[PDB]
């Protein structure tokens, strides 16, 4: 038996993951994202530079026997992209993509994976929300190309709005912890009561009770809040991004400005992509620090396997007894034909014996009247 | 079944009123019944009677859409994968350490016996004390009397049960009350059914 | 910044690895090998079942917090294929391929990688050397498809010859001496059947006459020396491959059940390809693996087409004009052109080759 | 107490060990099933009885808060039993550990097992080479399959009546189960003089 959150991916699932991993990688590359392939392991000094407590706890530690120094098995590739951008990126716009195995000490969600195949894209060096719209464009090209029946819905949030309501209203760590717990738990009554006590409290209850309706939200906020340009611009970014997703990609967009997870990592707009009614987001993206401006997304490619189908494979057996009756020149000719079928992606087995049977056989390649041809089983 | 499944476990006795005023009065009286699933006056709501210990499990996996769980259970189980919508302010008790009456601290690392293992490890961690924890399933009052543990972590209302068993309350860990928890999918997909019942409860506790 | 034997693969090298890993995988799949993707981690119970001391020492251990049990980060995928074949394989011929990251505690050889990208193929359930000839043919089609200037030289060994000399007549002593080609020390230490043991070392290379040099008694060995000759000739006749023989190549003494292949690129110390017979009912098995990352140095792709849309021109476009340029750009990406929709006038892709420019209601590619 | 402490569970075990104890010279003073006391004297003033939840008997014994106990093999297998001696099979409380799902419903995908017997479940389905998600339950498990929390449950069954009465059917046999006499490893070395007669009488009785 394997450890919880660890599974084999076998046979057609493995072929399908191979095809996904590859198609999505070339898509990102054709959109001008540079593929980087950082290693599974690094010294913790680099791997967890500016890490959260969640990321440190999620990273398996191992000892470098060469030096005695602590190393980690990466639980997230994103920090490695930072290290790479810092070294090679320059001061102008830079684009990176990646696909790589990451390992988590504990599962994300109930019976969730600890070995997600992490695929992602990041844009460094652009302030404009234009870069966030570009990531959305690349993401949605990728998703549409998978010809899934599953629908992706996108939650937009903006940590800036709450971070500002918290600053302008001089909230205590204590208080901020309270509201975040209450938001995270959709506790409207508990929040309504607590806000009657807190300064600019009406604003904090408004984000919860009226955040979904982004088009009117600024109008519902206090004079103080509506005055602050960070809040005005933040509510603007959500509007620009929301419309773009509906108009350009016919994407169902919900808005939740009380979506404050990754509070420490997120510096602005946040996009979460949900497949069907599945609890854990398939895609986690948004603005983060590098004074280097940066935005990005990532997904576990392995979570797409359930919602993607390939055309049935053609699995082909050359007739053992017929092939052995052939003269040399007849064999060169049948090999030239088999080479052609493999070019076309047919899975062809030169049999070692009369009993050699490929798994899920569909066709034999058989001799009849000086002609080799495929015959369904 | 296209409607809401409610996970209940004292709590059945104290939620009846909240449910009555929400429009969900149970047909049978569970205490004397063999049925696992229970219909109600509202044909869009059914009730599962579980052991309190299991309510957060059924909800979190979506075998129930919402449940009434003690904060004692939620803290021990971990409420990471459910929404805590409201504090019902019923079954008001507290989580406490308890040892033998007038018995002194031993000259060795403290041994806690309890069903509330994660609560124990967590509490004594915040007190910066190193404890050996022993998992129990049944009644814990015996554990100190036969020296399985020096202390127990249990829920206490008045104190009568501890005293009746020769034990005395030591340290207050935290306050406890029944909390209304909701499955994350159910909250998004069945909110139309939930909102009236939630608004009625919010009303009822005021 | 990174630990010894740990490197980034960046930019065109990363794209090239992605292309290699993929081309070689689909080649193996088109030859009827089933792709399996086992996980990076298992409990040590399964991951190191029947492991050598080399394998155990090379595997990082980590703690499963859910259960308190020991897990390992795999240093080799091959054992996972065994576990997979045992479960799903049945008793007939079965073929598997795989590509996956593996992690080593210490480097393989001098300046070796600790993060090899391991690609391999294995055949289970065939006694016939025919299955070894199939692996050789698949491996060499894969290598020829890379259009490298680099030459592969193949060392053949056969552990059975020594395993028999050992049975028909210390073991750790000779293997140390052999492993180091320490001839004088070996000659001395030869004084049961000692002459035979020194002969394997001193006359192993000349396989055609080796049987004749062995003690009458010693003359499994007959067939073993036959297998080497069949495989040697096949590689020379069919692939025009320089083949050397070393019957004292007992590196994998614990895993290897018969014929062993090592494939060297140019004059590089560590083999690029490690193959041969291993056990997996008495289920027969043979296979190979290579570090795909070690091919990067000896492979070249066509230069990429890297394309910038003109910022100024794109912004002047009405909605319908933008829909049309997007349809065109979508087509260029379908063709594998790398196209950037610029966020600013200064947005410049690395290694630009072409701009897409507007002139008289028409967008066209122009070399820089 | 300078003498032996015996860990029993109320109901079935207590009911079926009473005769074995009577013929060993340990007849209880009071009748527990109607009593509030935790520790119970007996005809022998060198033997006392602790009445625990079956789930806890192996804990009290293993830590030496009881010198010996009567535990179901179901409990021992689930709990571990690494740290106690299993001296004899009493051949009382004869039931079996089994998988159970809905009647005539077939196995679907990766199985989800809901049970008290998590370690038994992980162990069994491992030897079947079947990959399972396991869900811990504390209370009665018959509801779990009916609301789709799990596809199967692992439970003890004697006849089958409880499963059928709940719409469930016994699926796979895991192993046979009976009450086993377990001893604390220190107690067996230090109090053998007291133990030998009681052990010899039980061996005789069965
Ligand atoms: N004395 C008490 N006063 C108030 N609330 C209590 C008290 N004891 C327990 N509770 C609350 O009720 C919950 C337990 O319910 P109850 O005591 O009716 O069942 P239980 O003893 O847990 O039963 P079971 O053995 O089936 O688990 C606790 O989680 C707590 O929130
Ligand atoms: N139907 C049965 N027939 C025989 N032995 C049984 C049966 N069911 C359970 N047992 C055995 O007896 C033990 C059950 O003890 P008991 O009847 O006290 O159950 P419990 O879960 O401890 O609590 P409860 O008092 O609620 O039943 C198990 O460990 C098992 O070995
Ligand atoms: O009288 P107090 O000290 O304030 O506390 C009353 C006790 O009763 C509760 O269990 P419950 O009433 O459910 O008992 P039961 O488990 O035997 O039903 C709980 O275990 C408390 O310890
Ligand atoms: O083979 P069967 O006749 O179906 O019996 C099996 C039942 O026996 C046990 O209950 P127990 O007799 O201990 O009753 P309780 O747990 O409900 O008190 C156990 O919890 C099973 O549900």
């Amino acid at each position: 038996m394997l450890p919880d959150g660890v599974a084999d991916v076998l046979f057609e699932d493995a072929h399908k993951q191979e095809v996904l991993r590859h198609q999505l990688t070339q898509q990102l590359i054709t959109h001008g994202y540079q593929l980087v392939s950082p290693p599974m392991i690094e010294f913790t000094e680099s791997l967890l530079s500016g890490a959260s407590e969640d990321l440190k706890r999620q990273t398996f530690k191992i000892i470098d026997q060469l030096t005695g120094r602590l190393m980690g098995i990466r639980a997230d590739i994103t920090p490695q992209i930072l290290r790479i951008d810092a070294h090679h990126g320059g001061d102008g716009i830079a684009r990176y993509c990646y696909a790589g195995d990451v390992i988590h000490t504990l599962p994300s969600g109930l019976f969730g994976s600890r070995t997600p195949l992490q695929l992602g894209a990041e844009i460094f060096g652009c302030e404009s929300i234009a870069a966030d719209i570009e990531l959305i464009d690349v993401l949605f090209s990728m998703i549409n190309s998978l010809d899934m029946s599953a629908v992706l819905h996108v939650d937009l949030g903006h940590v800036t709005i709450f971070k500002r309501l918290a600053e302008l209203a001089a909230l205590s760590a204590s208080d901020t912890e309270q509201l975040m717990q209450l938001y995270a738990n959709k506790n409207l009554p508990e929040l309504k009561q607590v806000c009657q006590v807190l300064p600019m409290g009406s604003d904090f209850y408004t984000l919860a009770r009226f955040g979904h309706d982004i088009a009117n939200l600024l109008g519902r906020l206090s004079e103080n809040a509506q005055q602050d340009t960070k809040i005005v611009t933040a509510i603007d970014e959500l509007q620009r991004l929301k419309a773009h997703l509906q108009v350009q990609w016919q994407c169902a967009v919900s808005i939740d400005v009380t979506e404050l997870s990754g509070y420490h990592y997120h510096t602005g707009i946040v996009f979460n992509g949900y497949i069907n009614s599945e609890t854990q987001p398939l895609v986690r993206g948004g603005r983060f620090d590098g004074p280097r401006q940066a935005t990005g997304f990532s997904m576990d490619v392995s979570r797409l396997l359930a919602h993607t189908q390939l055309d049935a494979p053609f699995i082909v057996l050359i007739d053992y007894d017929a092939f052995n009756n052939l003269d040399s020149a007849q064999r060169q000719l049948l090999l030239q034909q088999v080479a052609s079928l493999r070019q076309q992606g047919y899975r062809v087995t030169m049999p070692l014996t009369a009993e050699d049977m490929p798994v899920g056989l569909t066709h034999r390649l058989s001799l009849a009247d000086n002609q080799w041809r495929l015959h369904a089983v | 079944f296209l409607g809401l499944t409610l996970a209940l476990s004292r709590i059945l006795e104290e939620t009846m009123p909240l449910l009555r005023a929400a429009g969900v009065e149970l047909l049978e009286d569970p205490e004397a019944s063999a049925k696992l699933i229970f219909p109600t006056s509202n044909p869009n709501v059914r009730v599962l009677i579980l052991r309190a210990s299991d309510v957060p499990t059924y909800v979190e996996h979506g075998a129930a859409d919402f449940g009434v769980a003690g904060k004692d259970v939620l803290l021990e189980h971990g409420a990471n994968h459910v929404y805590e919508l409201l504090d019902l302010k019923i079954a008001q008790c507290k989580l406490m350490t308890a040892g033998v009456k007038d018995a002194p601290l031993p000259n060795r690392r403290l041994r806690i016996a309890t069903k509330y293992v994660n609560v124990a490890r967590a509490y004594f961690a915040s007190q910066g004390q190193q404890v050996d924890v022993i998992k129990l399933y049944g009644s814990m009052e015996l554990a100190p009397l036969v020296g399985l543990g020096d202390l127990i972590v249990d829920v206490v209302d008045t104190g009568n049960t501890l005293r009746a068993n020769g034990l005395e309350a030591r340290d207050h860990i935290c306050d406890v009350s029944s909390r209304l928890i909701v499955n994350q999918v159910s909250y998004k997909r069945k909110f139309a059914l939930l909102e009236p019942i939630l608004d009625s409860f919010k009303n009822s506790i005021n």
